[PDB]
């Protein structure tokens, strides 16, 4: 009986909650996918300068 | 006098125009990387100080 606290206690102490990190997941990789398309708008500027020349 | 050869404001005032619409693509290629409007200090110092300690 022992054991099985210690074993309890130590799970909770060092578990994790997956239901939460699902949900942060979902936002992490959506987000990832607007950074990158963001990066790709940002290298197109100052291609138009060659229009003037 | 406009036909001198020396000066247009023509195109000072097409400069000052475009660096206007440059800032303010500026402005808003920050709000899309970052994800918000309040992102450093300059954008906003009373609310960027608040969620900061919040």
């Amino acid at each position: 009986k022992l054991q099985d606290s210690l074993d309890a206690g130590v799970g909770n102490l060092v578990d994790a909650d997956l239901a939460k990190e699902s949900a942060k997941l979902q936002s992490l990789q959506t987000k990832q996918q607007l950074g990158v398309q963001a990066l790709s708008i940002a290298n197109q500027s100052s291609s138009s300068i060659l229009s003037l020349f | 006098a406009l036909n001198s050869i020396n000066t247009n404001a023509g195109a000072m005032i097409a400069l000052q125009n475009l660096n206007g619409t440059n800032s303010e693509l500026t402005t808003v290629q920050q709000r899309i990387n970052t994800g918000k409007k309040i992102a450093s200090a300059k954008d906003n110092g009373a609310i960027w100080a608040t969620a900061k300690n919040q």
